[PDB]
RNA sequence: AAUAGGGAACGUGAGCUGGGUUUAGACCGUCGUGAGACAGGUUAGUUUUACCCUACUGAUGAUGUGUUGUUGCCAUGGUA
RNA sequence: AACGAGAUUCCCACUGUCCCUACCUACUAUCCAGCGAAACCACAGCCAAGGGAACGGGCUUGGCGGAAUCAGCGGGGAAAG
RNA sequence: GUGAACAGCCUCUGGCAUGUUGGAACAAUGUAGGUAAGGGAAGUCGGCAAGCCGGAUCCGUAACUUCGGGAUAAGGAUUG
RNA sequence: GUGGAGCCGCCGCAGGUGCAGAUCUUGGUGGUAGUAGCAAAUAUUCAAACGAGAACUUUGAAGGCCGAAGUGGAGAAGGG
RNA sequence: GACCUGGGUAUAGGGGCGAAAGACUAAUCGAACCAUCUAGUAGCUGGUUCCCUCCGAAGUUUCCCUCAGGAUAGCUGGCG
RNA sequence: AAGGCUAAAUACCGGCACGAGACCGAUAGUCAACAAGUACCGUAAGGGAAAGUUGAAAAGAACUUUGAAGAGAGAGUUCA
């Protein structure tokens, strides 16, 4: 398919791709500004520790009612939260973007990840049931992503 | 369109529960629950001053 | 490696409660293998499923 | 109900097998548009009425 | 099968849930709050 | 009362499916139908109800005998055997 | 010591309470042929929602000073 | 007389109704994990006086004004239904 | 089993995972359950709420009365 | 720049001929908002297995609950 | 006990039925629901889609079961 | 007059076939261009939708890699 900015050194710059995976957008965009220009071996060992609570994921944009906590003054915030599911899928295919780096022969360690960006799918619906007789729905919001990876020289 | 384009059998709600006075459909079930019936304004009605 | 059908099975060829049935955890995937009746009948007599007797509501006080 | 007339299960014979899948050859064929079927009555979800 | 549950059944229903989701709401007059203003 | 617990008294079924229109709606107290009217000799349909007529009309069925008039009366009704 | 008078959508119902008024039940009196009427009387009578912004009360904070910390001064604002 | 989930007044006993509040437990609320609606919505939201359709948030003249926020809160939005 | 008892409470036979989810902490505000010294309706439209008495035995019983009732009246004493 | 098979000017003729509103109609999507919420009926815990993956499955051991007017064993009606 | 309850049957819209509240009659009752006559009537609210250029008012008379409206004149425009 | 018959010119929005249209072009046209009086609701009378388009051709992505799979990366088909 076709990207957005597709790489300037389309060689030696490797890219992935998912595609109507069940998490939140507002957890999956907002876990994809805190690696943003992060060392892959560092934003693999960070999203670890995410799921794990030791080291939080700020909320910059979403931040509707999210309770405070200690670890995000690391990046400058206040409110923070631990996305142990959408810090588990784009951990799952950062595994499989340098899957395909080394099949196209390229040095892994060296990758730092340039573009990432997340972007809604079609809400998929099934329903509630509420006072006085009254339907409402439970509409699923999962999203796609896209990402590039890009070796430093 | 000569006369027939009132075979949707409908009445207005007659009450200021929160919709527009307009003829609505009755019935349950399908999507054509409670839409617009007759009346040139509505989808699937009726056209203003019917060709003759 | 589901269990349930001989927990069924056993409570109707021992003539007791649901509860009462089945010690020995050993051989798992030997009762997971049988799913018959009369197949499930060996395993009593050779004491995989055994009977478990009734818990103790002494009248003495 | 468990004391069901004759009339009543050769008619629960009619509406059970004609709820089942599509087989999967015909949605290949020519001509035709259809890919699932639609008149699969779930006896949860939808009701008959005797 | 293989594309029994996957290919055959992810066109069956999939939008059977929206039987439309609610017939109108015809709660039938809920100002029980007698009010009267005074007279 | 009046409401949803009222439902749970609906157990007892009024309206059997008929035998010649078939319709639910042979009503078993009184032992009549709905649409056709069944211990009538004639069928029950009227002109204010526009559309009842167009569910039951001759055309909405199988034709099945004429299928066969509509085509035998374009020859004439021919009765012989064929010319070989 | 004094038991001053007042206002703030007759302060104050998503603060409450329903006692009276002011629905539908009912009784008496007077008026009316009658249905019913009665600032005449009595008894019985469903009180909805805050998660939105603001105000406020608390709580992390933010900028500017190179990063950072300790000890401090006080413009102001409150007031017994 | 009896009887009454009938209506009214007083007395005895009693008590957190109160003087005057305090403490303890459970389930919430709170925070995280997962799933996640609706009500409503011109644009939005600091105040005083003035005039004005005679009681503004937006105009006039003044007083003044910092990001983004959480737990509450029931004065206002002549709130919402 | 206890008890007059198919009352409530507990256990076996026979069932299930606490009712469409858990982990951590134990603020306000509620929701449900309680206790409180001294006073005892002063609260409030109102003794509403909650409390009090509650089973058995032996005593003991008034006004009134259609002579059946009031009545388990009230007021006590005992209870392992 | 996309698009892949039809279109426009001029003289005349004929219109279901032009949208910001109608608590318009159908359809779509936000803001609220990752907020409210997942709180009636006491309660789960340890090891092993199958497994890519276990607070929620199975199996055990223990702790419990319904407690014979049952959270048990069976039918009518209805469900098919 | 003027008691409670299953199934069968009867009574149908100006009609059923009522130990009487205008309750009940398929969440609908001071007259049920479905379809048509019917797109029923409305002196009454809501709306009524392109641009420029020229001219540009009226709330008064008389009469009406007229006072939220219409007729008549007045005032306006277009054509000569 | 109190008995009777009768083709033609004439009416046709149901029926079998047809032909044409200064029409409508998928929220239009009938409700229905498609498995429409179908899915669905209502005990019943009855009410009743949504939904047309790959390409010229299926030539519908063989094969290799990652992951349990969804899904990617390459490769390929096609002018695309
Ligand atoms: O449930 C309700 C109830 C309460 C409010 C609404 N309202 N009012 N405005 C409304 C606008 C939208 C939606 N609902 C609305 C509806 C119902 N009750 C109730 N309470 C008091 C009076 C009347 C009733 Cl019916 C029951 C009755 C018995 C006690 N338990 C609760
Ligand atoms: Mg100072
Ligand atoms: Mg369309
Ligand atoms: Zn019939």
């Amino acid at each position: 398919v076709r990207y957005s900015l597709d790489p300037e050194n389309p060689t030696k710059s490797c890219k992935s791709r998912g595609s109507n995976l069940r998490v939140h957008f507002k957890n999956t965009r907002e876990t994809a500004q805190a690696i943003k220009g992060m060392h892959i071996r560092k934003a693999t060992k960070y999203l670890k520790d995410v799921t794990l609570q030791k080291q939080c994921v700020p909320f910059r944009r979403y931040n509707g009612g999210v309770g405070r906590c200690a670890q995000a003054k690391q990046w400058g915030w206040t409110q923070g939260r631990w996305p142990k599911k959408s810090a588990e899928f784009l951990l799952h295919m950062l595994k499989n973007a340098e899957s395909n780096a080394e099949l196209k022969g390229l040095d892994v360690d060296s990758l730092v990840i340039e573009h990432i960006q997340v972007n809604k799918a079609p809400k998929m619906r099934r329903r509630t049931y509420r006072a006085h007789g009254r339907i409402n729905p439970y509409m699923s919001s999962p999203c796609h992503i896209e990402m590039i990876l890009t070796e430093k020289e | 369109s000569e006369l027939a384009g009132h075979q949707t059998s409908a009445e207005s709600w007659g009450t200021g529960r929160a919709v527009a006075r307009i003829p609505r459909v009755r019935g349950g079930g399908t999507h054509r629950s409670g839409q617009g019936a007759f009346g040139n304004m509505c989808r699937g009605g009726r056209m203003f001053a019917p060709t003759k | 490696s589901m269990l349930r059908l001989q927990k069924r099975l056993a409570s109707s060829v021992l003539r007791c409660g649901k509860k009462k049935v089945w010690l020995d955890p050993n051989e798992t995937n030997e009762i997971a293998n049988a799913n018959s009746r009369q197949q499930i009948r060996k395993l009593i007599k050779d004491g995989l499923i055994i009977r478990k007797p009734v818990t103790v509501h002494s009248r003495a006080r | 109900s468990s004391h069901k007339t004759f009339r009543i299960k050769r008619f629960l014979a009619k509406k059970q097998k004609q709820n089942r899948p599509i087989p999967q050859w015909i949605r290949m064929k020519t001509g035709n548009k259809i890919r699932y079927n639609s008149k699969r009555r779930h006896w949860r979800r939808t009701k008959l009425g005797l | 099968g293989v594309c029994r549950k996957a290919a055959q059944p992810v066109e069956a229903g999939l939008q059977i849930p929206a039987i439309l989701g609610i017939l109108g709401g015809i709660l039938a007059l809920l100002i029980l709050i007698l009010l009267l203003l005074l007279f | 009362t009046k409401g949803t617990s009222s439902f749970g008294k609906r157990r007892n079924k009024t309206h059997t499916l008929c035998r010649r229109c078939g319709s639910k709606a042979y009503h078993l107290q009184k032992s009549t139908c709905g649409k056709c009217g069944y211990p009538a000799k004639r069928k029950r349909k009227y002109n204010w109800s526009a559309k009842a007529k167009r569910r039951n009309t001759t055309g909405t069925g199988r034709m099945r005998h004429l299928k066969i008039v509509y085509r035998r009366f374009r020859h004439g009704f021919r009765e012989g055997t064929t010319p070989k």
